[PDB]
Protein backbone atom coordinates (compact mmCIF):
# COMPACT_ATOMS: atom_id res chain seq x y z
CA UNK A 1 0.00 0.00 0.00
CA UNK A 2 1.91 2.81 -1.25
CA UNK A 3 0.87 6.10 0.86
CA UNK A 4 1.85 9.52 0.13
CA UNK A 5 1.03 12.33 2.89
CA UNK A 6 1.81 15.48 2.91
CA UNK A 7 1.70 18.66 4.83
CA UNK A 8 -1.54 20.56 6.15
CA UNK A 9 -2.20 23.97 4.32
CA UNK A 10 -0.10 26.55 4.89
CA UNK A 11 -0.53 30.54 4.64
CA UNK A 12 2.68 32.30 3.52
CA UNK A 13 2.88 36.67 3.11
CA UNK A 14 4.02 36.92 -0.53
CA UNK A 15 7.73 37.01 -0.93
CA UNK A 16 8.08 34.70 1.97
CA UNK A 17 9.31 31.02 1.34
CA UNK A 18 7.07 28.01 2.21
CA UNK A 19 8.47 24.18 2.52
CA UNK A 20 5.78 21.13 1.40
CA UNK A 21 6.77 17.60 3.03
CA UNK A 22 5.63 14.19 1.35
CA UNK A 23 5.70 11.26 3.50
CA UNK A 24 5.98 8.21 1.76
CA UNK A 25 5.55 4.51 2.94
CA UNK A 26 4.54 0.76 1.83
CA UNK A 27 7.20 0.71 -0.92
CA UNK A 28 10.50 1.01 -0.71
CA UNK A 29 12.30 4.28 -0.16
CA UNK A 30 14.94 5.83 -2.62
CA UNK A 31 13.89 3.03 -5.19
CA UNK A 32 11.55 5.29 -7.61
CA UNK A 33 11.89 9.04 -8.39
CA UNK A 34 9.38 11.67 -6.90
CA UNK A 35 8.06 14.27 -8.73
CA UNK A 36 5.73 17.44 -7.63
CA UNK A 37 3.27 18.91 -9.62
CA UNK A 38 0.56 22.21 -8.58
CA UNK A 39 -2.40 22.78 -9.49
CA UNK A 40 -3.90 26.35 -9.47
CA UNK A 41 -6.98 26.42 -8.21
CA UNK A 42 -9.27 26.77 -11.48
CA UNK A 43 -6.17 25.30 -13.72
CA UNK A 44 -4.69 22.42 -14.84
CA UNK A 45 -1.79 20.33 -13.41
CA UNK A 46 1.78 22.01 -13.68
CA UNK A 47 5.01 20.01 -13.15
CA UNK A 48 7.45 21.65 -10.64
CA UNK A 49 10.54 19.48 -10.19
CA UNK A 50 11.88 16.25 -9.64
CA UNK A 51 14.05 14.41 -6.91
CA UNK A 52 15.79 10.99 -6.80
CA UNK A 53 16.64 10.50 -3.45
CA UNK A 54 19.20 7.37 -3.76
CA UNK A 55 21.28 10.18 -5.79
CA UNK A 56 19.72 13.32 -4.64
CA UNK A 57 20.07 14.71 -7.85
CA UNK A 58 17.52 17.39 -8.61
CA UNK A 59 15.88 17.67 -12.05
CA UNK A 60 13.39 21.28 -12.13
CA UNK A 61 11.57 22.72 -14.52
CA UNK A 62 13.06 26.02 -16.56
CA UNK A 63 10.15 28.17 -15.41
CA UNK A 64 10.99 27.41 -11.72
CA UNK A 65 14.92 27.24 -11.97
CA UNK A 66 16.41 29.50 -9.38
CA UNK A 67 13.30 29.44 -6.98
CA UNK A 68 12.94 25.90 -5.92
CA UNK A 69 14.48 23.38 -3.89
CA UNK A 70 13.85 20.03 -3.44
CA UNK A 71 15.46 17.78 -0.44
CA UNK A 72 14.83 14.04 -0.06
CA UNK A 73 15.67 12.75 3.79
CA UNK A 74 15.93 9.01 3.54
CA UNK A 75 15.66 8.47 7.62
CA UNK A 76 12.31 9.65 7.57
CA UNK A 77 11.39 8.64 3.98
CA UNK A 78 10.37 12.05 3.33
CA UNK A 79 10.51 14.42 0.37
CA UNK A 80 10.66 18.25 0.84
CA UNK A 81 9.54 21.19 -1.65
CA UNK A 82 10.76 24.50 -0.88
CA UNK A 83 9.73 27.72 -2.72
CA UNK A 84 11.34 31.09 -2.27
CA UNK A 85 10.01 34.14 -3.70
CA UNK A 86 6.79 33.37 -3.03
CA UNK A 87 4.48 35.72 -5.75
CA UNK A 88 0.71 36.29 -5.64
CA UNK A 89 0.20 33.87 -8.45
CA UNK A 90 1.65 31.20 -6.76
CA UNK A 91 -1.68 30.33 -4.18
CA UNK A 92 -2.43 26.76 -5.40
CA UNK A 93 -2.49 23.14 -4.14
CA UNK A 94 1.20 21.18 -4.32
CA UNK A 95 0.93 17.43 -4.55
CA UNK A 96 3.50 15.07 -4.99
CA UNK A 97 3.52 12.31 -6.92
CA UNK A 98 5.55 8.72 -6.67
CA UNK A 99 6.80 7.92 -10.47
CA UNK A 100 7.11 3.94 -11.08
CA UNK A 101 8.80 3.75 -14.76
CA UNK A 102 12.64 2.67 -16.35
CA UNK A 103 13.99 4.44 -19.36
CA UNK A 104 11.41 5.82 -21.70
CA UNK A 105 8.34 5.00 -19.22
CA UNK A 106 8.00 7.80 -16.62
CA UNK A 107 4.62 8.14 -14.90
CA UNK A 108 2.98 9.05 -11.82
CA UNK A 109 1.12 5.75 -9.79
CA UNK A 110 0.35 7.11 -6.17
CA UNK A 111 -0.20 11.15 -5.78
CA UNK A 112 0.11 12.88 -2.73
CA UNK A 113 -3.31 14.26 -0.94
CA UNK A 114 -2.04 17.79 -1.72
CA UNK A 115 -1.31 21.04 0.20
CA UNK A 116 -3.62 24.04 -0.66
CA UNK A 117 -0.55 27.10 0.35
CA UNK A 118 -2.05 30.12 0.23
CA UNK A 119 -0.03 33.48 -0.40
CA UNK A 120 -1.63 36.73 1.25
CA UNK A 121 -0.91 39.57 3.33
CA UNK A 122 -4.06 38.99 4.90
CA UNK A 123 -4.73 37.19 8.53
CA UNK A 124 -6.11 33.99 8.67
CA UNK A 125 -9.83 34.35 10.00
CA UNK A 126 -12.05 31.04 11.29
CA UNK A 127 -15.58 30.25 10.06
CA UNK A 128 -19.22 30.62 11.69
CA UNK A 129 -21.10 27.89 11.43
CA UNK A 130 -24.93 28.21 11.47
CA UNK A 131 -27.48 25.07 10.97
CA UNK A 132 -29.89 25.19 8.28
CA UNK A 133 -33.12 23.55 9.75
CA UNK A 134 -35.27 20.78 7.10
CA UNK A 135 -38.58 21.44 7.17
CA UNK A 136 -41.78 18.47 7.05
CA UNK A 137 -43.53 17.80 4.53
CA UNK A 138 -43.99 18.60 -4.05
CA UNK A 139 -41.75 18.98 -0.98
CA UNK A 140 -39.88 15.33 -1.93
CA UNK A 141 -37.33 14.42 0.25
CA UNK A 142 -36.16 16.51 3.39
CA UNK A 143 -32.96 18.19 2.61
CA UNK A 144 -30.81 20.20 5.34
CA UNK A 145 -27.40 21.52 5.89
CA UNK A 146 -24.65 23.73 7.32
CA UNK A 147 -23.45 27.43 6.55
CA UNK A 148 -19.87 28.81 7.22
CA UNK A 149 -19.17 32.21 6.68
CA UNK A 150 -16.54 34.72 6.73
CA UNK A 151 -13.04 32.42 7.11
CA UNK A 152 -10.11 32.92 5.39
CA UNK A 153 -8.09 31.22 3.59
CA UNK A 154 -9.83 28.88 1.32
CA UNK A 155 -9.46 25.30 2.19
CA UNK A 156 -11.99 23.84 4.70
CA UNK A 157 -13.43 20.45 4.68
CA UNK A 158 -17.01 19.56 5.74
CA UNK A 159 -18.01 15.90 6.33
CA UNK A 160 -21.43 14.44 7.87
CA UNK A 161 -21.77 11.96 10.84
CA UNK A 162 -18.19 11.35 11.06
CA UNK A 163 -17.89 10.42 7.41
CA UNK A 164 -21.54 7.97 7.84
CA UNK A 165 -23.84 10.26 6.03
CA UNK A 166 -22.28 10.37 2.26
CA UNK A 167 -24.84 9.93 0.02
CA UNK A 168 -26.99 13.20 -0.91
CA UNK A 169 -24.10 15.42 0.50
CA UNK A 170 -23.34 18.49 -1.79
CA UNK A 171 -20.73 20.92 0.17
CA UNK A 172 -20.56 23.77 -2.64
CA UNK A 173 -17.59 25.38 -3.70
CA UNK A 174 -16.95 28.42 -1.87
CA UNK A 175 -17.92 31.98 -3.48
CA UNK A 176 -16.35 34.83 -2.50
CA UNK A 177 -18.16 37.34 -0.84
CA UNK A 178 -18.27 41.37 -0.57
CA UNK A 179 -16.49 41.30 2.68
CA UNK A 180 -13.48 39.31 0.86
CA UNK A 181 -13.60 36.37 2.98
CA UNK A 182 -15.24 32.81 1.78
CA UNK A 183 -18.21 31.12 2.39
CA UNK A 184 -19.35 27.77 1.32
CA UNK A 185 -22.73 25.95 2.55
CA UNK A 186 -23.06 22.24 2.54
CA UNK A 187 -26.55 20.43 2.39
CA UNK A 188 -27.33 17.01 2.18
CA UNK A 189 -30.37 15.12 1.58
CA UNK A 190 -32.05 12.44 3.87
CA UNK A 191 -35.47 10.50 4.18
CA UNK A 192 -38.38 12.65 5.57
CA UNK A 193 -38.36 10.49 8.90
CA UNK A 194 -35.49 12.06 10.40
CA UNK A 195 -37.04 10.94 13.85
CA UNK A 196 -35.53 7.60 12.80
CA UNK A 197 -32.33 8.09 12.81
CA UNK A 198 -29.93 9.80 15.43
CA UNK A 199 -28.38 13.25 14.43
CA UNK A 200 -26.82 15.04 11.65
CA UNK A 201 -23.65 16.78 12.34
CA UNK A 202 -21.81 19.60 10.86
CA UNK A 203 -18.37 18.41 11.55
CA UNK A 204 -16.29 21.57 9.62
CA UNK A 205 -12.60 21.89 10.26
CA UNK A 206 -10.73 25.00 9.17
CA UNK A 207 -7.19 23.74 9.62
CA UNK A 208 -6.08 27.50 9.43
CA UNK A 209 -6.77 28.94 12.53
CA UNK A 210 -7.45 25.54 14.51
CA UNK A 211 -11.37 25.47 13.86
CA UNK A 212 -12.75 22.51 14.26
CA UNK A 213 -16.82 22.49 14.84
CA UNK A 214 -19.25 20.40 15.19
CA UNK A 215 -22.91 21.70 14.99
CA UNK A 216 -26.12 19.63 15.00
CA UNK A 217 -29.24 20.56 12.99
CA UNK A 218 -32.73 20.22 14.16
CA UNK A 219 -35.72 21.98 13.59
CA UNK B 1 30.28 13.80 -13.63
CA UNK B 2 28.67 10.93 -15.40
CA UNK B 3 30.68 12.10 -18.53
CA UNK B 4 33.96 12.59 -16.82
CA UNK B 5 33.69 8.85 -15.27
CA UNK B 6 32.54 7.21 -18.13
CA UNK B 7 35.76 7.28 -19.66
CA UNK B 8 37.82 5.90 -16.79
CA UNK B 9 35.58 2.48 -16.91
CA UNK B 10 36.40 0.55 -19.95
CA UNK B 11 32.93 -0.74 -21.32
CA UNK B 12 34.59 -3.03 -23.42
CA UNK B 13 33.80 -6.23 -21.63
CA UNK B 14 30.24 -4.96 -21.70
CA UNK B 15 30.23 -4.18 -25.52
CA UNK B 16 30.89 -7.54 -25.89
CA UNK B 17 27.59 -9.42 -24.48
CA UNK B 18 25.99 -8.42 -27.66
CA UNK B 19 25.06 -12.13 -29.76
CA UNK B 20 26.21 -14.18 -26.44
CA UNK B 21 22.73 -14.18 -25.56
CA UNK B 22 21.14 -13.22 -28.79
CA UNK B 23 30.66 -12.93 -17.82
CA UNK B 24 31.11 -11.28 -14.24
CA UNK B 25 33.90 -8.50 -15.98
CA UNK B 26 31.08 -6.37 -17.01
CA UNK B 27 29.82 -6.13 -13.59
CA UNK B 28 33.50 -5.67 -12.23
CA UNK B 29 34.04 -2.94 -14.13
CA UNK B 30 30.73 -1.69 -14.24
CA UNK B 31 30.95 -1.15 -10.36
CA UNK B 32 33.37 1.87 -10.59
CA UNK B 33 32.81 4.28 -10.35
CA UNK B 34 30.54 6.05 -8.10
CA UNK B 35 27.93 4.07 -9.59
CA UNK B 36 25.47 3.91 -6.69
CA UNK B 37 22.51 3.11 -9.75
CA UNK B 38 23.66 6.73 -10.94
CA UNK B 39 25.49 7.50 -14.33
CA UNK B 40 24.55 4.10 -15.10
CA UNK B 41 21.92 6.06 -17.87
CA UNK B 42 25.30 7.40 -19.49
CA UNK B 43 27.06 3.99 -19.11
CA UNK B 44 23.90 2.26 -20.84
CA UNK B 45 23.98 5.11 -23.61
CA UNK B 46 27.32 4.73 -24.02
CA UNK B 47 27.11 0.83 -25.13
CA UNK B 48 24.15 1.67 -27.67
CA UNK B 49 26.59 4.73 -29.23
CA UNK B 50 29.62 2.53 -29.51
CA UNK B 51 27.81 -0.92 -31.29
CA UNK B 52 24.96 -0.38 -33.29
CA UNK B 53 24.27 3.40 -32.98
CA UNK B 54 20.73 4.81 -33.67
CA UNK B 55 17.98 2.22 -35.08
CA UNK B 56 17.53 -3.24 -38.35
CA UNK B 57 15.70 -5.67 -35.86
CA UNK B 58 18.78 -6.35 -34.33
CA UNK B 59 19.58 -3.16 -31.95
CA UNK B 60 15.85 -3.81 -31.06
CA UNK B 61 16.50 -7.37 -28.92
CA UNK B 62 20.29 -5.58 -28.09
CA UNK B 63 18.40 -2.64 -26.43
CA UNK B 64 16.35 -5.17 -24.35
CA UNK B 65 19.32 -7.26 -23.16
CA UNK B 66 20.25 -3.54 -22.04
CA UNK B 67 17.73 -2.43 -19.74
CA UNK B 68 18.34 -6.05 -18.28
CA UNK B 69 22.45 -5.59 -17.95
CA UNK B 70 21.92 -3.74 -14.70
CA UNK B 71 19.05 -6.28 -13.10
CA UNK B 72 22.09 -9.14 -13.56
CA UNK B 73 24.86 -6.95 -12.24
CA UNK B 74 22.97 -6.60 -9.36
CA UNK B 75 21.89 -2.85 -10.24
CA UNK B 76 18.45 -0.76 -10.72
CA UNK B 77 17.37 -0.25 -14.27
CA UNK B 78 17.72 4.20 -14.79
CA UNK B 79 14.28 5.44 -14.03
CA UNK B 80 15.20 8.33 -17.05
CA UNK B 81 16.63 7.07 -19.86
CA UNK B 82 16.87 7.52 -23.57
CA UNK B 83 19.03 4.97 -25.37
CA UNK B 84 17.43 6.06 -29.15
CA UNK B 85 17.81 9.28 -30.47
CA UNK B 86 16.56 9.96 -33.99
CA UNK B 87 18.08 13.11 -34.72
CA UNK B 88 15.54 13.74 -37.02
CA UNK C 1 9.14 24.45 -24.04
CA UNK C 2 7.54 21.23 -25.03
CA UNK C 3 3.71 22.24 -25.26
CA UNK C 4 0.92 19.15 -25.23
CA UNK C 5 -2.20 20.59 -26.62
CA UNK C 6 -5.51 19.58 -25.32
CA UNK C 7 -9.40 20.41 -25.76
CA UNK C 8 -10.69 22.36 -23.35
CA UNK C 9 -13.96 20.30 -22.61
CA UNK C 10 -15.42 17.85 -24.22
CA UNK C 11 -19.28 16.21 -24.00
CA UNK C 12 -20.31 12.54 -25.00
CA UNK C 13 -23.52 11.29 -24.75
CA UNK C 14 -23.70 8.07 -22.28
CA UNK C 15 -23.02 4.76 -23.71
CA UNK C 16 -21.13 6.22 -26.62
CA UNK C 17 -17.13 5.96 -27.40
CA UNK C 18 -15.05 9.12 -25.99
CA UNK C 19 -11.76 10.38 -27.87
CA UNK C 20 -9.74 13.20 -26.09
CA UNK C 21 -6.79 14.15 -28.38
CA UNK C 22 -3.24 15.21 -27.08
CA UNK C 23 -1.51 17.11 -29.76
CA UNK C 24 2.38 17.45 -29.60
CA UNK C 25 5.25 17.46 -32.08
CA UNK C 26 6.20 13.88 -32.54
CA UNK C 27 4.29 12.39 -29.81
CA UNK C 28 3.95 9.01 -31.05
CA UNK C 29 8.06 8.62 -30.49
CA UNK C 30 7.41 10.09 -26.97
CA UNK C 31 4.96 7.81 -24.13
CA UNK C 32 2.11 8.73 -23.83
CA UNK C 33 0.13 8.66 -20.17
CA UNK C 34 -3.53 9.50 -19.15
CA UNK C 35 -4.49 10.98 -16.08
CA UNK C 36 -8.39 11.45 -14.68
CA UNK C 37 -9.16 13.66 -12.02
CA UNK C 38 -12.13 13.86 -10.33
CA UNK C 39 -12.82 17.45 -8.58
CA UNK C 40 -11.19 17.47 -5.10
CA UNK C 41 -9.42 14.97 -5.28
CA UNK C 42 -5.73 13.59 -6.46
CA UNK C 43 -5.20 12.94 -10.17
CA UNK C 44 -5.32 8.84 -10.87
CA UNK C 45 -3.87 7.13 -13.62
CA UNK C 46 -6.60 5.46 -16.28
CA UNK C 47 -4.04 4.21 -18.98
CA UNK C 48 -0.25 3.96 -18.90
CA UNK C 49 2.57 2.51 -21.43
CA UNK C 50 3.51 -0.84 -19.58
CA UNK C 51 -7.13 -6.78 -17.06
CA UNK C 52 -9.19 -4.84 -19.94
CA UNK C 53 -10.93 -1.36 -19.21
CA UNK C 54 -12.82 0.82 -20.41
CA UNK C 55 -9.40 3.30 -21.29
CA UNK C 56 -7.23 2.84 -23.59
CA UNK C 57 -4.85 4.61 -25.68
CA UNK C 58 -3.46 4.37 -29.23
CA UNK C 59 -0.95 7.39 -29.59
CA UNK C 60 -0.43 6.87 -33.01
CA UNK C 61 0.90 10.03 -35.67
CA UNK C 62 1.20 13.52 -34.02
CA UNK C 63 -1.48 13.08 -31.75
CA UNK C 64 -2.29 11.15 -29.13
CA UNK C 65 -5.97 9.90 -28.32
CA UNK C 66 -7.42 8.33 -25.52
CA UNK C 67 -10.66 6.58 -25.70
CA UNK C 68 -12.73 5.60 -23.12
CA UNK C 69 -15.65 2.64 -24.05
CA UNK C 70 -19.21 2.75 -23.24
CA UNK C 71 -19.24 6.44 -21.53
CA UNK C 72 -21.12 6.47 -17.85
CA UNK C 73 -21.74 8.54 -15.66
CA UNK C 74 -19.24 8.02 -13.67
CA UNK C 75 -16.79 8.85 -16.15
CA UNK C 76 -17.11 12.65 -15.61
CA UNK C 77 -14.01 14.55 -14.81
CA UNK C 78 -10.78 15.91 -15.97
CA UNK C 79 -8.48 14.14 -18.02
CA UNK C 80 -4.46 15.27 -17.90
CA UNK C 81 -2.07 13.84 -21.05
CA UNK C 82 1.76 13.68 -19.78
CA UNK C 83 4.34 13.06 -21.51
CA UNK C 84 8.28 12.78 -20.26
CA UNK C 85 10.16 15.10 -22.76
CA UNK C 86 13.96 13.62 -23.57
CA UNK C 87 15.10 16.92 -25.22
CA UNK C 88 14.86 18.50 -22.17
CA UNK C 89 14.83 16.53 -19.21
CA UNK C 90 11.33 17.85 -18.73
CA UNK C 91 7.91 16.43 -17.49
CA UNK C 92 5.06 18.41 -19.49
CA UNK C 93 1.09 18.02 -18.51
CA UNK C 94 -1.62 18.88 -20.97
CA UNK C 95 -4.42 20.97 -21.14
CA UNK C 96 -7.73 20.07 -18.67
CA UNK C 97 -10.05 18.55 -20.48
CA UNK C 98 -13.39 18.63 -18.58
CA UNK C 99 -15.44 15.63 -19.82
CA UNK C 100 -19.21 15.75 -19.35
CA UNK C 101 -21.78 13.06 -19.41
CA UNK C 102 -25.00 14.29 -21.41
CA UNK C 103 -28.20 13.78 -19.56
CA UNK C 104 -32.54 14.12 -19.75
CA UNK C 105 -33.46 17.72 -18.37
CA UNK C 106 -34.06 17.23 -14.49
CA UNK C 107 -36.30 19.74 -12.54
CA UNK C 108 -34.72 21.50 -9.47
CA UNK C 109 -35.61 20.40 -6.39
CA UNK C 110 -36.04 23.84 -4.42
CA UNK C 111 -35.44 23.95 -0.99
CA UNK C 112 -35.79 27.19 0.85
CA UNK C 113 -33.85 27.47 4.68
CA UNK C 114 -34.52 30.57 6.75
CA UNK C 115 -31.66 31.73 8.31
CA UNK C 116 -31.01 30.10 11.72
CA UNK C 117 -31.79 31.85 15.33
CA UNK C 118 -28.10 31.32 16.10
CA UNK C 119 -27.18 33.38 13.35
CA UNK C 120 -30.29 35.68 14.49
CA UNK C 121 -28.28 36.15 17.89
CA UNK C 122 -25.13 37.82 15.25
CA UNK C 123 -25.75 40.89 12.88
CA UNK C 124 -26.21 39.32 10.03
CA UNK C 125 -29.44 37.05 8.61
CA UNK C 126 -28.63 34.77 5.68
CA UNK C 127 -31.33 32.77 3.94
CA UNK C 128 -30.22 30.28 1.54
CA UNK C 129 -32.15 28.69 -1.10
CA UNK C 130 -31.17 24.96 -2.86
CA UNK C 131 -31.54 23.37 -5.98
CA UNK C 132 -31.03 19.82 -5.21
CA UNK C 133 -30.91 17.70 -8.55
CA UNK C 134 -30.89 19.57 -12.04
CA UNK C 135 -29.62 19.31 -15.45
CA UNK C 136 -28.72 21.39 -17.83
CA UNK C 137 -26.40 23.48 -15.39
CA UNK C 138 -28.35 26.62 -16.71
CA UNK C 139 -30.33 28.01 -14.49
CA UNK C 140 -31.51 31.72 -13.17
CA UNK C 141 -32.35 32.61 -9.49
CA UNK C 142 -34.31 35.30 -8.58
CA UNK C 143 -34.38 36.61 -4.71
CA UNK C 144 -38.20 38.70 -3.92
CA UNK C 145 -38.23 40.05 -0.46
CA UNK C 146 -42.04 40.89 0.50
CA UNK C 147 -42.37 41.29 -3.36
CA UNK C 148 -39.77 43.48 -4.44
CA UNK C 149 -37.14 42.12 -6.57
CA UNK C 150 -33.59 41.85 -4.73
CA UNK C 151 -30.37 42.50 -6.45
CA UNK C 152 -26.37 42.27 -5.55
CA UNK C 153 -27.19 40.80 -1.56
CA UNK C 154 -27.31 37.35 -3.61
CA UNK C 155 -24.08 35.11 -4.72
CA UNK C 156 -24.46 31.34 -6.25
CA UNK C 157 -22.03 28.42 -6.62
CA UNK C 158 -23.18 25.14 -8.52
CA UNK C 159 -21.53 21.83 -7.92
CA UNK C 160 -19.70 19.65 -10.80
CA UNK C 161 -21.69 16.84 -12.71
CA UNK C 162 -22.58 14.22 -9.85
CA UNK C 163 -21.06 11.05 -10.28
CA UNK C 164 -23.86 8.74 -10.14
CA UNK C 165 -26.94 10.88 -11.22
CA UNK C 166 -25.12 13.20 -14.03
CA UNK C 167 -26.29 16.42 -12.59
CA UNK C 168 -26.01 19.78 -10.47
CA UNK C 169 -26.51 21.56 -7.76
CA UNK C 170 -27.08 25.47 -6.86
CA UNK C 171 -27.38 27.20 -3.97
CA UNK C 172 -27.77 30.91 -3.62
CA UNK C 173 -27.48 32.51 -0.36
CA UNK C 174 -29.06 35.87 0.65
CA UNK C 175 -27.01 38.09 3.10
CA UNK C 176 -28.59 41.20 4.92
CA UNK C 177 -28.22 43.03 8.53
CA UNK C 178 -30.51 42.77 11.21
CA UNK C 179 -32.39 45.63 10.44
CA UNK C 180 -32.89 44.50 6.57
CA UNK C 181 -34.30 41.04 8.13
CA UNK C 182 -36.67 42.46 10.64
CA UNK C 183 -38.65 44.40 8.00
CA UNK C 184 -39.76 42.68 4.72
CA UNK C 185 -40.96 39.48 7.11
CA UNK C 186 -42.12 37.75 3.41
CA UNK C 187 -39.13 35.96 2.09
CA UNK C 188 -39.24 34.09 -0.97
CA UNK C 189 -37.16 32.58 -3.36
CA UNK C 190 -38.11 31.86 -7.34
CA UNK C 191 -36.19 29.58 -9.77
CA UNK C 192 -36.46 29.26 -13.32
CA UNK C 193 -35.26 25.85 -15.25
CA UNK C 194 -35.27 24.00 -18.73
CA UNK C 195 -37.16 21.24 -16.71
CA UNK C 196 -40.19 23.45 -15.68
CA UNK C 197 -42.94 24.20 -17.53
CA UNK C 198 -43.12 27.60 -14.74
CA UNK C 199 -41.21 29.15 -12.10
CA UNK C 200 -41.00 27.08 -8.85
CA UNK C 201 -41.33 29.99 -5.65
CA UNK C 202 -40.48 29.08 -1.95
CA UNK C 203 -41.31 30.67 0.60
CA UNK C 204 -41.34 30.96 4.66
CA UNK C 205 -43.22 33.97 6.84
CA UNK C 206 -41.02 33.95 9.99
Amino acid sequence: QVQLVQSGPDVRKPGATVKVSCQTSGYRFTDYEMNWVRQAPGQGLEWIGLINPHSGDTAYAQKFQGRVTMTSDTSDSTVYLELSGLTPDDTAVYYCARSQGTFEVYYFVSWGQGSLVTVSSASTKGPSVFPLAPSSKSGGTAALGCLVKDYFPEPVTVSWNSGALTSGVHTFPAVLQSSGLYSLSSVVTVPSSSLGTQTYICNVNHKPSNTKVDKKVEP
Amino acid sequence: SCERQVDRVNLKPCEQHIMQRIQQRCCDELNEMENTQGCMCEALQQIMENQCDRLRQMVQQFKRELMSLPQQCNFRAPQRCDLDVSGG
Amino acid sequence: SYVLTQPPSMSVAPGTTASIPCGANNIAKKRVHWYRQKPGQAPVVVVSDDIPDRFSGSKSGDTATLTISRVEAGDEGDYYCQVWDSKTDHVVFGGGTKVTVLRTVAAPSVFIFPPSDEQLKSGTASVVCLLNNFYPREAKVQWKVDNALQSGNSQESVTEQDSKDSTYSLSSTLTLSKADYEKHKVYACEVTHQGLSSPVTKSFNR
